[PDB]
């Protein structure tokens, strides 16, 4: 069989640590990457002469691109091709081949309607403003490149066709997560702790949501009292159903900083419905990695739980 | 327009007369033809003179020695206890309504659809796998290639919606009834010779118990509580109206308030016009003649440990019972085949 | 009541004397209007047993209960 | 054997429908009443000639109410006097026997430390002077007394040495009430829906507390969603582990108007420890009186859970 994992977002096709999660997840044995910059039609050249950007709806071959994920189902060896990221050309293609776990990534992974009628399972990732500059100024100041504070106004320039573009792709996505400022903590700077959300959508079987002590009523959570000594600021849970978009969905969030192990504990023997077949295989799945970044925070509770939830969809798929 | 004929001009006849005398404007339906083991004299005496409904007041009822004029409108009129001479292919009979209480069985009722009848609606729980349908239950999963229908007994067509209701809401694991009936008219008046002991006491001396299996026949109305459902019947002297205990044992547990609610909810979306829901102190007398055929008495209503209760039904056995043999009867003129 | 709704105006009277006059924050006047509250929780418990002045069944059944308007038989 | 059950509160001695909720839980045949009014020293006349309250610790034999308070638990029929109220006297005693259970309800039921040491269970009931305010309101209006607005200044005349002499009791208590105005609801007057809250404490063995889906950590919970169509303004509950006065406590509270049968047995399903031999024994408890006040509120809900663990202790009680 060939199962299909959809993921949506701006982080770099291939530099994100989602995909670093599923890895330890799966293992890149069971599950190969696609990235979708390199179905694009023309290069930086022709962008500039053209005057377009890597969103446009014309920039891709999206028929071609199909032609071989329809193809990927059939168990043939697929011929991509790539872009030549350095030169912004194309090269020659590659014949990789189909595998047990099959990802899409990109730009636009659900913008094509007949291949989101083709993918299995879908997540879209968003990112407030907030911390994409608190974001920029860690990429422009590790490097030293020194370009900042203009690329402030290259952010609001960026804006207003990727909400035409790629925003209305999470109408149609399963889980998407947010991440926003952390109301709780005040006094740092802007993208230490985040206040991370994954909207998550019902409906679609095999998919469940996962409910904090009670499906269908929002209840906010602090876990510090008699069992756990909250340090400076402590967690902060949450939860909700609500209708994004007009669709039901349940919101699960969180906000706060993960500061050592029995807090991380505590919280996850109390989630249900996360589909684990072990005892606090979600720790443990943090605890792999203490190096990733966001690993403190929930943005790695997050992930690895949508990625638990990919497990689910997977032992549905294959019985 | 669907002509039809009544076989027993008894107690369900007269009030089947009386019920479409009183819904004629709504019918596709047209009374032609009649029999009884009397004269046409008497029993149309007998259908204006009733002594339970009183008076019939809104039409002129009047007859000779061959039809009934009921309020101008005339009907035909025979006696014969053979059913194989009957004139109904004379006469043009889709629907005969059989309510002798004799002809229970298929081959016995199915003489009717020999001498030349198109449809049979028996008024009693049948001998044999005959298709039973309860209006507000299954009054909608009927084959209209089914000649031969049955409906229940009074007793199960007043319980049926209730356990339909908990059924639904909260799950059923068993259930027993005991319906305080009132007499009927089996029952010998003297103690005198029947062939079952128990109704050959007097009726109006007497609180006469019977066994029936009218509680089983929801486990036909509603398959999945076949062989669950039983309950023994209690004969009172009050001539009219009776009342039925249900005993139920749910598994999702609940307390008093919250079944009185969900039928009180239900008697106003889907059993509208079957449930009547009543948070009065009535008695008995105030349900002759109520249109429902189940009132839900409110007040008594009882659950213990959670998982165990008893509703009472008030439910008229002559005119509510009549109104859903009415109801199945334009439900199956509404599709005719 | 007459008794006590003369009584109570009264305290009421004594509340705007001595409080303005002996002293506005002592003993003395917190125990004067202490006073004039008990009166108030007394006029309150006579009102509350007002209200559940029955018309006419816990009369007639409390001095003749065996009438047959409210024999019991709860049996 | 001999229970006893300590009440305090300045709602009026046997004026308060928290002992009508007692009474239809256990029965006027297994419990009797004893108001604390009875123990003055002397009338209201000496009152005004010592220029002293109701309150003082002066004011009342203390001793001798311990002498039959104790004469109770050996079974005897205690003979106490009464303070006559209308006319401020004392009635020469009546002679009354013990029960199964005895009730102790006044305004120091609890000063004493000996009958502090001899009270199987304590509630303090506290009321916040909003309240008060709004219930005098409609005190001296149902009455039409026209007596308004200067009560406003008998209440803070009566508070210092309430405080003083009364407030210091709920360091002993085991169980007190709270009622607050609303924070949901704004545009109404102030006295309509209730923000009540039961402080309970740990320690003493037989009590457990009820704690909403956790034992100490704070959970606010409102049960609206999926499952209940809530209605202006709907229910906000909450919980907290906390330490009032230096002591281990557990609130539990609620705010909102319970408008229908759903919502209160929602609710009731998920409570914990609330020790019922029967489901939805609290939902029946609180319809069995649709008259009494404060039924469409939680003060009715949270008087019926301490009765409720008053079963219980009198059941750890008499084994
Ligand atoms: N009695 C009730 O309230 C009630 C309620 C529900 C169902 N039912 C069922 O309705 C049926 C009839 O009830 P009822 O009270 O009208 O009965 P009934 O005995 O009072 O009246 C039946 C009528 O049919 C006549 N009859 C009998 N056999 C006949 C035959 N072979 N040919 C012609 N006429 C014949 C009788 O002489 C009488 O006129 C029975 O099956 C009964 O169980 C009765």
């Amino acid at each position: 069989r060939v199962v299909l994992i959809g993921v949506a977002g701006d982080s770099g096709c291939g530099k994100s640590t989602f995909l670093r999660r599923l890895a330890d997840l799966f293992g890149e044995d069971f599950m190969t990457v696609i990235c979708l910059d390199d179905y694009h039609s023309l290069d930086r050249k022709q962008r500039k002469e053209m005057g377009i950007t890597a969103l446009d709806p014309r920039a891709n071959n999206f028929d071609l691109m199909y032609e071989q994920i329809k193809a990927l189902k059939n168990g043939e060896s697929i011929m991509k091709p790539i872009y030549n990221h350095e030169t912004g050309t194309i090269d020659p293609p590659e014949k990789v081949d189909p595998n047990h776990v099959i990802v899409i990534e990109g730009l636009h992974p659900l913008y094509d309607e007949r291949v989101r009628s083709l993918i299995d399972f879908s997540v879209y990732l968003d990112i407030s403003d907030d911390v994409k500059i608190a974001w920029k100024i860690k990429r422009d100041m590790a490097e030293r490149g020194h370009s900042y504070e203009d690329v402030i106004a290259s952010i609001n320039a960026r804006r207003p066709d990727f909400m035409a573009y790629i925003d209305p792709q999470k109408q149609y996505a399963d889980v998407v997560l947010q991440i926003l400022p952390s109301q709780l903590a005040k006094e740092e700077k802007v993208g230490n702790i985040l206040r991370v959300r994954m909207l998550q959508r019902e409906g679609i079987p095999g998919f469940e949501p996962v409910y904090l002590f009670d499906e269908g009523s929002t209840i906010t959570w602090i876990p510090c009292g008699r069992k756990l000594t909250c340090s400076y600021p402590g967690i902060r849970l949450s939860y909700g159903p609500d209708e994004y978009y007009g669709h039901p969905v349940s919101v699960l969030e969180v906000d706060g900083r993960f500061e050592k192990l029995d807090e991380l504990i505590y919280i996850e023997s109390h989630l249900s419905n996360t589909s684990t077949k072990h005892y606090g295989e979600v720790t443990e799945l943090l605890l792999k990695h203490r190096d990733y970044p966001g690993s403190d925070n929930g943005s790695g509770l997050f992930q690895v739980l949508t990625g638990l939830k990919m497990r689910a969809t997977y032992e549905r798929l294959t019985s | 327009m669907v002509r039809v004929a009544i076989n027993g001009f008894g107690r369900i006849g007269r009030n089947f007369m009386r019920c479409w005398l009183q819904r004629k404007a709504n019918s596709k339906l047209e009374i032609v033809g009649i029999n009884d083991t009397s004269d046409p004299r008497t029993n149309a005496h007998l259908l204006k003179y009733d002594s339970m409904l009183g008076i019939f007041q809104d039409a002129e009822i009047t007859a000779d020695d061959d039809c009934i004029y009921a309020g101008g409108h005339a009907v035909k009129c025979v006696s014969d206890r053979n059913p194989e001479n009957l004139p109904w292919s004379a006469w043009g009979i889709d629907l005969v309504i059989e309510a002798t209480g004799v002809f229970t069985s298929r081959e016995g009722a199915s003489k009717h659809l020999s001498a030349g009848a198109k449809k049979v609606l028996i008024t009693a729980p049948g001998k044999g796998n005959i298709p039973t349908y309860v209006v507000g239950v299954n009054h909608h999963t009927y084959d209209p290639s089914e000649d031969i229908v049955s409906n229940a007994s009074c007793t199960t067509n007043c319980l049926a919606p209730i356990v339909k209701v908990l059924h639904e809401a909260f799950g059923i694991q068993q259930g027993m009834m005991t319906t305080t009936h009132s007499y009927t008219g089996d029952q010998r008046l003297l103690d005198a010779s029947h062939r079952d002991l128990r109704r050959a006491r007097a009726a109006a001396m007497n609180i006469v118990p019977t066994s029936t299996g009218a509680a089983k026949a929801v486990g036909l109305v509603i398959p999945e509580l076949q062989g669950k459902l039983n309950g023994i019947a209690l004969r009172v002297p009050t001539p009219n109206v009776s009342v039925v205990d249900f005993v139920a044992q749910v598994e999702k547990p609940t307390i008093a308030e919250q079944v009185n609610q969900v039928i009180k909810e239900a008697s106003e979306t889907t059993m509208k016009g079957i449930i009547h829901y009543s948070e009065l102190e009535l008695v008995s007398s105030d349900y002759r003649g109520h249109n429902a055929s189940s009132i839900l008495d409110a007040s008594l209503t009882m659950v213990l440990g959670g998982n165990l209760v008893k509703v009472v039904a008030w439910y008229d056995n002559e005119w509510g019972y009549s109104q859903r043999v009415l109801d199945l009867a334009e439900h199956m003129a509404a599709h005719w085949a | 009541m007459s008794n006590l709704e003369k009584q109570i105006e009264q305290a009421r009277e004594e509340a705007h004397k001595i409080c303005d006059t002996e002293g506005a924050t002592s003993g003395q006047c917190a125990a004067a209007w202490d006073a004039l509250e008990e009166l108030q929780a007394e006029a309150a418990h006579q009102r509350a047993e007002q209200q559940d002045h029955k018309t006419s069944f816990q009369q007639y059944c409390d001095d003749n209960p065996d009438a047959a308007e409210c024999r019991i038989y709860d049996d």
